[PDB]
This record gives structure tokens, C-alpha cells and sequence, in this order.
């Protein structure tokens, strides 16, 4: 615990032309039924080992959803629901494979679930192959790679002692220590 | 006035006070309720509906002076020991299903039929449950357990040195095969060599664990202890 | 049966008048029951006692005798049935441990701690509420520590082994033991007990068991001591043990009162061994590993 | 796991026209009541006209739905899927002037079935149950020197009140009695 | 409790403390705690914080004193005093019971009423941390002989009670074992696989009266009817 | 012998159920367990028997 | 009302209370958080990434 | 110039004013992160104004 970086399962290696092993990609798999439209994503609803936690903000596209390998749209093809469910809006059949993986940067960067450093320089994460990825780095370079994790601080709910009165918010002032 | 009026226009989320039927309706605190019915009140002040009750066992007949308690015997084996009228009942509950295992009839008499006993259990090598009625002698329910492994593939097992199971029968003894109860086992005790053969166990594979639990009941007789000197 | 006299292993005698019968400090083995006694005639004879009636009779008054059962059952396959000789898989003599642990059926202690220089064994499958305290350090055998567990009339000193029997609710067993503030806390699955020796050490004549609370512990790995208190994990949350100002006796206070909804998975027996607690002294933190429904491994 | 219309019992026993092998659960309803303390604004004579009651409900135990794997004995899968495992609904009664002849709003969470111009698409009824935390504004118009609220239920429905607030205005001391 | 032995007699509380030694023939000192006695042997429980018992006037816990370390009694059911007091007749002394639910940190109190001498009828739940009270009520009453904490072989630690639902000439005619905290929100839940047979129901909550032309008011609750199948009614008269 | 143990018991099965037997415990049902000195306090003739049981410091 | 309204217009720097998932969102103290994930809360009330 | 990006990171103590325009009876903030970036919030403050009771629902 308490490593020097802010990623989980940090591994350090010297580049010798070989490939780098990754941990299990956070994802859940379902067998779609035509009469079922809601599919759980978290461990409480899936009971799958590779289940991950999702951003509670439903307007954040932090999921990579594929239906038989076809990428689905966060709002046109499915809906991210407030209860740990995904609602399918389009037409599908029974027996298809629905895979929901953790992609914090959206559908544009599906490999954004892990971070790779080459000589203390952050690189674009390559697409892993069979749990292993390759880099075009020079021999002798130091490679640090790990899995990103979600960090959340929630403020207490502000009501101004009224459950009916509207509160128009204007500004949030955040005081940060950058030492 | 200001305190009360501001409190009554305020959000009431600290409802952890529970039921208060002694105070006048004018004087009931804002944390309390004058009438709670089937509501569970949480530590945080949230009031929700209580969960229902599930009938796990049902039977017909006259019942007076009843009692029930939970018990766990020498091995990890959980039972419910109950007194119903003059009888002692042994239950085992699995997945909200309670099965009556043993019924020791006419343990007490008509004077203690309607008397509720004081019950305590002992954590001995051979555990026992002690029933005390004010009109009958103290009673004990003793659990004697033995464990063995199966050496051959068949429907029978042999307990060696089973000198405590001389009177083992369906009304006294229960047999567990890999923690699963056997409905109708057959017992045969040998006097010459201390061996109990238990058959009708079903399909037993080598290495299976067989547990033998004999439940008996005794009464406490007055006695005097002396040394020979 | 292996008998060691004055640090040297001795040869058993089976046939009287044989070659090992004329060697001093040799022993015979025998069996005794209600119908009589029979002396062991061969290595396969069923015996449960020893004596020293050789051609030279007996032992010196200060000779040390250690008779041990070297049956390597209920143990790994890399073990050996020989005494410790700076090797692997050998056996270390435990004086009197077999009187409480069933070495035939395989019931062995499961909770260990140290208290007042004594090794404490708490959790027995067949004796769930019995706690055994060894002797004070290296009092029986100089050099070797915490090796005596026998409670007999041979040694009635207050520095010898003793035991405590606890009376509590049904389905209760000792799961944790800890030492805190001059007291020994025995945390059983449904209760907390306190042993205090007072102004003296905890001996066979100076044990008083106090009932702290009816809130038990999960396992032996859910008890920690921090810089301020002692914490344990129960079925409903995390509780610390603190003294009372009224009389000085100890009670429990719930520390995880704000996260109660995250606890409660451990009232199924399958989830009891999974959770754990650790203390990070560098950051003044307590790490709680807690399981969920669906994962029974960790 | 589908609630049926209770048949008329005969000699303490009832019959159902269900298919062989179906699982039947039956039980007796009990009355659940939470009563608020009487609010008098420290005055025994002044009227208080109530306007609205704001109820803050926690529906995290009721936002769960049935999945296609819960189908038993080849039942109608569409009747079970997207059905809430724990229905949430309750009644709100408000009484004035120490009298028990109060005004009752019956189903405040909404209808348990689909209604035209009231139900929403792709969300099971009631759609107020699917929100993990909900605020209900119930108009309770009445005049009295003392007012009191009972949140009650006498069905298989579950509620979890997290808070409440009553809005009222103060009038003159013009109370005369109930007759 | 707390190195001491509490002897609760019908009109008093006594404490036996051995001091630094065990309680022996030469080491017994009896202290008078209070003049508030107990009802029966099944109305004493140990919670995670205190020891609770049921007296004629309410529920009392036993707690030590700051001044000298001696023990006294504190009334926990101070807000529900009017719900107690039936047990000063000897016929109602054996009926009430107390049980500890450690899973929910609750104390279940089975308390009887006037007219029901078989078992207790009402159940009061005591949340231990906030010292709070609530009532569990079912149609026809919770006629409970005894409640205990057991271990289901699959579900884990649970709380069960023994009840009767049908009465024959003032004597219970059935014996039922029920478990609290079920998965549904209805009482007396029964599960059955359909094989073409019929399903047995419990007693319907109802009261029966023989009308008299000169009497126009008829009781509906147990307090006014003393009938076993009496139920509680909605206090709102417009429902 | 000086260390011989003697246990004299009254096996009268009165004030007890009808399924009891008047013989010593031999892994049976309804047999009697000797209680040394209990008759000095409980009236085994008139039927007065203890009604409350607890455990304290390893003593019943 | 004044206390809560003035507190919610005030600077919230005393966030040392940690996680409180038992209280209602209306009842969560201003020192507590209803949802903390991978955040370390310092004694002084500063909330940083772990 | 001469300051690495982000240039607001180089100040040891920073105050960020973020406009959050919205209307609701209850409002709440999540300060979150799903990358290798580190944050340390020392305090926060919300500016808001009160309006009168016209909430109807989300549908």
C-alpha cells in the first residue's frame, strides 16, 4: 500500500523487447434475452468477479458496451440508469453477448482503463491482446503500468432547511493544496 | 414560542425517538411518535415498514406451557429444542423449512404440562439442555456424538467402540452423511465387540464423513456421594 | 511412543531379558483397563503407559522424562515421526496438550495468544468454551518455552498451566483472545469475557471472569490494538472495548455506527472466516477487509 | 412472484387455477402506521391552514427488478421481467382539531399499473419508485388549531420515510367545535 | 453480569459479588439494589450494553453507580408506562417474555392483555442504541409462547417464535413455528408447490356480536371485545 | 477401600412423566441422573423442585 | 432554520467526519460525506486522493 | 510562458471558481477522478439564491 503513483497494481519492468502482462480488465458479460431490457453492471447485481463500480453520475459516459462485438451508443443504443442497470433501447435477439467494460474516457478510448508510463512519460494505452500488450520503446527503458481507479468525494446534500424551495446555484469555490 | 414554531416549520428527519404513549399529544417530542404500528425506527431517524414473518413449521394439536430454544451440539449441528405440554421436540430448520426430528413423549406430568420451564444449556463434551419445572424433577436432554470415515463403497458403515450407542434406534439416534441427514437408517449393535452397524445410508463413497448423534432425556434423582473412608 | 530421558532417546523393552533390558534408563510399555493390565510384548502392541522396570531399576530423582506420541496423522505429508534434530517435519513435545486436544479424532486448538508470559490456546472444536494457559516461561524445562500444558497434582505451583471454562449462550465458541490494560479479553462468537488477575498474576486460584457484552467477534483476525483502544469486528459492525467510569469494568462502544448498512453479511457461517482487520501505525489507520454475497474465497 | 386477486376462502381454505408446479406464497396483511407529533405552533386557539406535505422517501430497497432468470415453470416471462421485487406505496392521512375524520391521499407513489397520459415509457409503474431517493409534494389543504399526519399502509407494499416537512400559515383564534 | 450475580426476586434485586475471589461459602456478600422485582425467569436479557428485565410497571436495566460502584435500576420503558401493569395479577405473570435479537440490536418483549390467559398478545421492539420503542402488531394478535434465536443451516442466524392461530374452547389447537424478518411484507407467509390441491388460510380477523335492539354501539378491538380474532382498526374514521 | 466412591440414589419416578424409568442412566430414555445433595433442599416427597437455573463462575 | 442556512452558505473546511451511509441525505452532517470512494480524509478536514 | 501545464497546478494553494448554474430544491457536488491524476481538496463553498416552491418532478 501507499505506492508512489496513483494507480492500482503498479508493475515496473525494463524493456527487453518482450510484452507486458495486464491484470483482468474490469468488465461484465451477459446473455441477452429479448424480454429483458435491464442488465446489472455492479457486483451487487451481477455477482461476477470482474465487476467494477460505475460513476453514479448518469451523464458520464464511463462504459464501453458491445453487443456481439458491435459498439453501442450511450444514449441512442442504451441508457445508463441510476440503479446500476443498463436499459437497452434498440432491437436485439436472445443469445447475443452483451459486454459492459469500464472505459472512463468513453467509447473513444476503450483502453483508457489503465495507464502506461515509459520513462516517467505517460503514453497512449495500446490495445491489449490476450491480457498482454506491447510497446514500441527502446531497450532499457523503465515501464510502469497499472489500473486506474475511481476516486469520489461527495458533499452533503444542501437543502437550506426547505424541501420545496428552489435553490439557484451560481458558483462553487474550491480551495486546493498543490504542494 | 420561536423555538417550537421554527422546529415545526423545519425538516423532521431525526425521528429516532420511537414510540411515546405517556406524554400528552401537546408534549410529544418532535423526535418521537404517539402511535407506531409495525414500523421499524432506525438509529438515523428513518421510519420504515417492518419485515413479515414466515411460517417454517405447522402442526395441529393441543399445546400448553410451550417453550423453544436454539442449540448447537458437540459438532457443528444446530437444533431447536422445544417443550410442548408433556413432550420434548427436536427441530432442524433449513431454508425456512423446519423438520421435526425426535419427539420424546410424556417427559413431564399433568402438573407441569402447563408450566413454562427455566432452560439453560451446557458447553460440555457431551452437551445437555436442562429444564427446570417448579412441580416436576429437573430434566436433562443429552447429546452424544461420534464421527467416522467411510472405508468402502456401500450402504453400511461400522462405528467402532460405540459403547455409548447400545440403545441406538430411530427414536434416539440421527445419522448425518456429509452433513446431510439420513431419513431412515437402520441400527444393529453387537454386544460381543463394541461395534454399531448403521445401514440404509444410501450411496456412500470412500472418505465420506458419517456423524452419529444420539439424543436422550433423563431426570435428576436425589443422591448422596461418599468416599469409602 | 518415544521416551527421552535427560535429553537422550531411550530404547523400549519388549522381551524381558533381551539386549536392551540390561541398559539403564530403558522402559517398558503397557496397557491397563478395568479388567486388568497387560505389558506390551511387541512394537505393534496397543499400550498407553510406561514404566522403568529394567535390569537396572528406575531413575535418578532429578531425571527428566519426556514421553511423546510420534504419530504424524492430521498433519502434512512432508512431516516425519522423529524428534526435533534441527530438521524439517519433526515433532516438538507439548507436555499435557493431549489432555485437552483430541489427537485421535483430530480436534486441535485454533486460537493462540500470549498473556503474562503464558501461551494461551482458546479454540477447540469439541471444547468450544475452554481456554488453556500454559506455564510461565521456561519454568518446567530450562531453555524451552511455553511447552507445558498439563494440569495435574504433580505440579500445583501457581506458575504452572491452568484452564478456564466459560458459560454462555448456545452455539458459542472462543474465536479471539487478546491482552489489553492488565486484562485478558476472551472474545467468543457471541460474547466478551474479561480475565483479571488483580494485583497478582492470572493463576488457577486467581481467575475471575467478567461478562463484558453479548456482542461477539467473527474470527481471530478481526481483533486489533490501536494507539488508543482495542477493536473487534462483530456481525453488526466494529466495536471497541473501553472501561467504565462507574466501577472500572469494561464495555463496548460501536465505532462503525455511521456505516451499519455495510455490515451484516457474516451471520452466514461461510462468510465468517473471510473478513480481517489490520493496523497501519504509520498512518494511524485500521484496514477492514469485508466480504460480499457471492464471493466466498476472500 | 405475481400478485393475484385473492379468491373467496371456503372453510378456511381457498383454491387457485394455477398450473401444476407453480410456487404459491400467501400471507396475511398487517397494518403499518407512522404518526407524526401534533403541531400547534405553541398556540391552542390559532388556526393553522396547511398547504403542503413534503415526504422524503428512500427507495433503494425498491429499485430492484426481476430478471429473466427468475422465470419458473415456463410462466409468462414478460409479466415477471422489469417487475419490481419490492413494491413501494403508502397512504397519507391528515387529521385536524383532535378529530380522527381526516383527509386521505391514497396512492402517493402512483399507480402500480400503466395508465394513459400518466405512465412513462421504458420505466415500470410506479415510475416514482425507480428513483433511489424521492421527494413527494402532497397538497393537504385544511384548517385547524392542531394538525397531525399518519403515513400508513395495509397491503404487501413497503415504505421507508427518510423525512417530512409540513408547510402551514397561521390564522385567527376562531375555533368553535366539531358540532 | 459484570463480575456479579444478580438475583431478581419478585419484589427486589440482590447482588452477589465475590470481590477478588470466587463466590464461596465464606465469600458471599448480598447487596440490596432495588425494590423493583421481576416477573419471571424469561423476562431477563443481556444486551450489548446492559441487562434488561421486565417488572410489573415497565422495563428496567441494571447499571452501576458513579458514587460508590454499587448497582441501581433505570427505567427504559418510561415513555410507554401505560402499556404495562397487567402483570400484578398472578395469572398473567408467566405469559410475558423477553428475547434479544443481536442481528438488529433489538429486544423483543411479548406482553399479555386482559382476557387472554394462554400466551402474550402484543410484541414491543426495543432498539438498544437509541433506547427506542415500537410495536409489532398482526391481525388476531401475536399469540406467542416463546421466542428464541436459532441458526438456520442455510440462512444463518435468525429469530423464531412459537405461536398458535386457532383456539378451541379457550385452549390453543395448533402449534406453529415462525421466523422473523422474512423476504416479504406480509405475516404468516406460507410457500407451496401447486399440485391441484387447496391452500389453508389462517384465522380471518373478525369479531361476532349478538345484537340487542337497545344497544347500538359494538366494540371492534380486543380491548372492548376480548375475542381472540379481534384485529386493530385504522384510527382514521373516514377510512 | 478408602478411595471407593459411593452413590446412593432414590429411583422413585414420582413427580415425573409416564415415559420415565426407575433405572440408572445407561444411555436410555427416562432414566435418572444422580444429584448429590439436591434432596436436602428440594422436597422429593411433596414435589417441591427448583424452578430457576443459571450458571455462575462454573457453578450451577 | 438560520443555523442550517448560514452553515450551508459558509465555507466547509471541516470535512474530517468521513463516511456516513446510515443517515438520510437530508440528515448527513456537514462534516460527513454520504459517498467516499478512494479518498483519504485527514484529521484537519482535508480530503485527498489515496 | 515558462510555466508547465496546467499553470494553476504550480500555485501551492489555489482557489478555483467554477460556475454551476442550475435550479433545484436540493443540490450536491461530486469531486471525482478516473485517471492517474491527484487532487487534495482543502475546502469548498457554494453560492446560491432562494426561489419559491415550484418543483413538480422529473417526468
Amino acid at each position: 500500500w501507499n505506492a508512489s503513483l496513483y494507480i492500482d497494481f503498479i508493475q515496473r519492468k525494463t524493456h527487453n523487447g518482450s510484452s507486458y502482462e495486464l491484470t483482468t480488465q474490469p468488465a461484465v458479460t451477459h446473455t441477452t434475452n429479448v424480454n429483458q431490457r435491464r442488465y446489472g453492471v455492479n457486483f451487487t447485481l451481477t455477482r461476477q468477479n470482474t465487476a467494477f463500480t460505475i460513476n453514479p453520475v448518469t451523464t458520464v459516459n464511463d462504459l464501453y458496451v458491445t453487443l456481439d462485438g458491435t459498439l453501442l451508443t450511450p444514449n441512442v443504443d442504451y441508457i445508463k440508469e441510476e440503479t446500476g442497470y443498463i436499459y437497452l433501447l434498440s432491437t436485439f435477439s436472445t443469445g447475443q453477448t452483451l459486454k459492459i467494460a469500464s472505459s472512463p474516457e468513453g467509447n473513444t478510448t476503450p483502453n483508457s482503463w489503465y495507464t502506461v508510463y515509459v520513462n516517467n512519460i505517460r503514453q497512449v494505452s495500446p490495445t491489449p491482446s490476450a491480457g498482454t500488450f506491447t510497446l514500441g520503446a527502446t531497450n532499457g527503458d523503465i515501464i510502469n503500468w497499472g489500473v486506474n481507479y475511481l476516486t469520489i468525494y461527495t458533499t452533503p446534500q444542501f437543502l437550506w432547511n426547505s424541501l420545496g424551495n428552489f435553490k439557484r446555484t451560481q458558483h462553487a469555490y474550491l480551495f486546493l493544496d498543490n504542494r | 414560542r420561536n423555538n417550537e414554531v421554527a422546529a415545526e416549520q423545519s425538516i423532521q428527519s431525526n425521528n429516532f425517538g420511537g414510540l411515546n404513549t405517556l406524554a400528552s399529544p401537546l408534549n410529544v417530542p418532535y423526535q418521537d411518535s404517539p402511535l407506531l404500528l409495525n414500523t421499524t425506527v432506525d438509529t438515523s431517524g428513518q421510519v420504515y415498514k417492518r419485515k413479515g414473518t414466515r411460517i417454517t413449521y405447522t402442526t395441529t394439536g393441543t399445546s400448553t406451557g410451550c417453550y423453544i430454544t436454539g442449540f448447537t451440539s458437540g459438532l457443528a449441528y444446530q437444533f431447536q429444542v422445544a417443550k410442548r405440554g408433556r413432550d420434548i421436540l427436536l427441530f432442524q430448520t433449513t431454508n425456512d423449512v423446519t423438520s421435526l426430528l425426535l419427539t420424546k413423549s410424556n417427559v413431564w406430568d399433568t402438573r407441569a404440562e402447563a408450566v413454562r420451564p427455566s432452560v439453560v444449556t451446557t458447553s460440555e463434551v457431551t452437551p445437555r439442555v436442562i429444564f427446570a419445572t417448579g412441580v416436576n424433577k429437573p430434566v436433562q436432554l443429552l447429546f452424544v456424538e461420534q464421527q467416522t470415515t467411510q472405508t468402502a463403497n456401500g450402504t453400511s458403515v461400522v462405528f467402532s467402540s460405540a459403547d455409548r450407542f447400545v440403545n441406538a434406534s430411530t427414536a434416539n439416534c440421527l445419522v448425518y452423511v456429509n452433513r446431510v441427514l439420513v431419513s431412515a437408517p437402520s441400527f444393529s449393535y453387537n454386544a460381543g465387540t463394541k461395534q454399531l452397524t448403521v445401514s440404509n445410508l444410501g450411496s456412500t463413497v470412500i472418505g465420506d464423513v458419517i456423524d452419529l448423534v444420539s439424543v436422550t432425556w433423563q431426570w435428576w434423582a436425589e443422591s448422596q456421594f461418599w468416599y469409602g473412608d | 511412543i518415544d521416551v527421552v530421558v535427560n535429553g537422550v532417546q531411550r530404547t523400549p523393552i519388549y522381551t524381558p531379558g533381551s539386549a536392551p533390558d540390561s541398559v539403564y534408563r530403558n522402559y517398558y510399555t503397557y496397557f491397563a483397563d478395568t479388567t486388568g493390565a497387560a505389558t506390551g510384548t511387541s512394537s505393534t502392541s496397543l499400550v498407553n503407559g510406561i514404566f522403568f522396570d529394567a535390569i537396572p531399576l528406575g531413575l535418578a530423582t532429578n531425571d527428566t522424562v519426556e514421553a511423546s506420541n510420534n504419530t504424524n496423522i492430521h498433519i502434512g505429508s512432508a512431516s516425519i515421526a522423529t524428534r526435533y534434530n534441527y530438521n524439517d517435519g519433526s515433532y516438538i513435545p507439548a507436555f499435557g496438550l493431549g489432555d485437552f486436544a483430541d489427537y485421535l479424532n483430530g480436534y486441535y486448538p485454533s486460537v493462540v495468544t500470549f498473556f503474562q508470559g503464558r501461551l494461551v490456546f482458546g479454540g477447540f472444536p469439541h471444547r468450544p468454551l475452554q481456554v488453556v494457559f500454559s506455564n510461565v516461561n521456561d519454568n518446567i524445562t530450562p531453555g524451552r518455552y511455553y511447552n507445558s500444558f498439563s494440569i495435574t497434582d504433580d505440579n500445583t505451583a501457581l506458575s504452572s498451566a491452568f484452564d478456564i471454562i466459560l458459560n454462555s449462550r448456545p452455539d458459542d465458541r472462543v474465536v479471539a483472545l487478546i491482552e489489553w490494560q492488565s486484562s485478558l479479553f476472551i472474545l467468543t462468537r457471541q460474547a466478551v469475557f474479561r480475565a483479571n488477575g488483580g494485583s497478582s498474576i492470572l493463576s488457577s486460584t486467581n481467575r475471575v471472569i467478567s461478562y463484558v457484552s453479548s456482542n461477539g467477534c467473527t474470527n481471530s483476525r478481526c481483533i486489533v490494538r490501536t494507539d488508543f483502544n482495542v477493536m473487534y469486528l462483530s456481525d453488526t459492525g466494529v466495536y471497541n472495548i473501553n472501561p467504565l467510569v462507574e466501577n472500572g469494568e469494561y464495555t463496548v462502544k460501536e465505532l462503525s455506527i455511521k456505516i451499519r448498512d455495510k455490515f451484516g453479511v457474516t451471520r452466514e457461517p461461510v462468510y465468517e472466516e473471510l473478513p480481517w482487520m489490520a493496523y497501519d501505525s504509520v498512518n494511524k489507520q485500521v484496514l477492514l477487509g469485508y466480504p460480499d454475497v457471492g464471493q466466498t474465497n476472500t | 412472484n405475481i400478485r393475484q386477486v385473492s379468491p373467496t376462502p371456503s372453510a378456511g381454505t381457498f383454491t387457485l387455477g394455477a398450473t401444476n408446479g407453480d410456487i404459491i406464497n400467501w400471507g396475511v396483511n398487517y397494518l403499518t402506521i407512522y404518526t407524526t407529533p401534533q403541531f400547534l405552533w405553541n398556540s391552542l386557539g390559532n388556526f393553522k391552514r396547511t398547504q403542503h406535505a413534503y415526504l422524503f422517501l428512500d427507495n433503494r430497497d425498491g429499485v430492484g427488478v426481476y430478471v429473466a432468470s427468475d422465470v419458473n415453470n415456463g410462466q409468462d416471462i414478460n409479466q415477471l421481467t422489469e417487475l419490481y421485487r419490492v413494491p413501494i406505496n403508502f397512504n397519507l392521512s391528515v387529521m385536524y382539531n383532535n378529530q380522527l375524520d381526516g383527509s386521505t391521499s391514497y396512492d402517493v407513489m402512483g399507480y402500480d399499473s400503466m395508465y394513459w397520459d400518466e405512465g412513462v415509457f421504458d420505466v415500470s409503474s410506479p415510475y416514482d419508485q425507480y428513483q433511489p431517493y424521492q421527494t413527494l409534494k402532497i397538497p393537504i389543504t385544511g384548517i385547524g388549531y392542531a394538525f397531525q399526519m399518519l403515513i400508513w399502509n395495509h397491503s404487501d407494499e413497503y415504505f421507508k420515510l427518510g423525512g417530512y416537512q409540513i408547510i402551514a400559515k397561521q390564522k385567527g383564534k376562531r375555533h368553535i367545535g366539531r358540532y | 453480569w459484570q463480575s456479579s450475580l444478580f438475583i431478581l426476586t419478585r419484589q427486589a434485586v440482590f447482588r452477589a459479588n465475590g470481590g477478588s475471589s470466587i463466590l464461596s461459602s465464606t465469600n458471599r456478600v448480598i447487596s440490596y439494589v432495588s425494590s423493583n422485582g421481576c416477573t419471571n425467569s424469561r423476562c431477563i436479557v443481556r444486551t450489548d450494553f446492559n441487562v434488561m428485565y421486565l417488572s410489573d410497571t415497565g422495563v428496567y436495566n441494571i447499571n452501576p453507580l458513579v458514587e460508590n460502584g454499587e448497582y441501581t435500576v433505570k427505567e427504559l420503558s418510561i415513555k410507554i408506562r401505560d402499556k404495562f401493569g397487567v402483570t400484578r395479577e398472578p395469572v398473567y405473570e408467566e405469559l410475558p417474555w423477553m428475547a434479544y435479537d443481536s442481528v438488529n440490536k433489538q429486544v423483543l418483549l411479548g406482553y399479555p392483555d386482559v382476557g387472554q390467559t394462554n400466551t402474550s398478545r402484543y410484541v414491543y421492539v426495543y432498539n438498544t442504541y437509541r433506547e427506542s420503542w415500537t410495536e409489532y402488531n398482526t391481525p388476531c394478535g401475536f399469540n406467542i409462547w416463546s421466542t428464541t434465536e436459532y441458526t438456520d443451516r442455510l440462512l444463518g442466524t435468525s429469530v423464531c417464535s412459537i405461536l398458535y392461530t386457532t383456539t378451541s374452547s379457550g385452549t390453543p389447537s395448533n402449534f406453529i413455528i415462525i421466523r422473523w424478518n422474512a423476504s416479504l411484507y406480509i405475516d404468516f407467509i406460507q410457500r407451496k408447490t401447486h399440485n391441484g390441491s387447496s391452500y389453508e388460510l389462517t384465522t380471518q380477523p373478525a369479531v361476532t356480536h349478538t345484537t340487542n335492539v337497545n344497544q347500538r354501539r359494538y366494540g371492534v378491538n380486543f380491548t372492548l371485545t376480548r375475542q381472540n380474532t379481534a384485529f386493530t382498526i385504522n384510527p382514521v374514521t373516514t377510512v
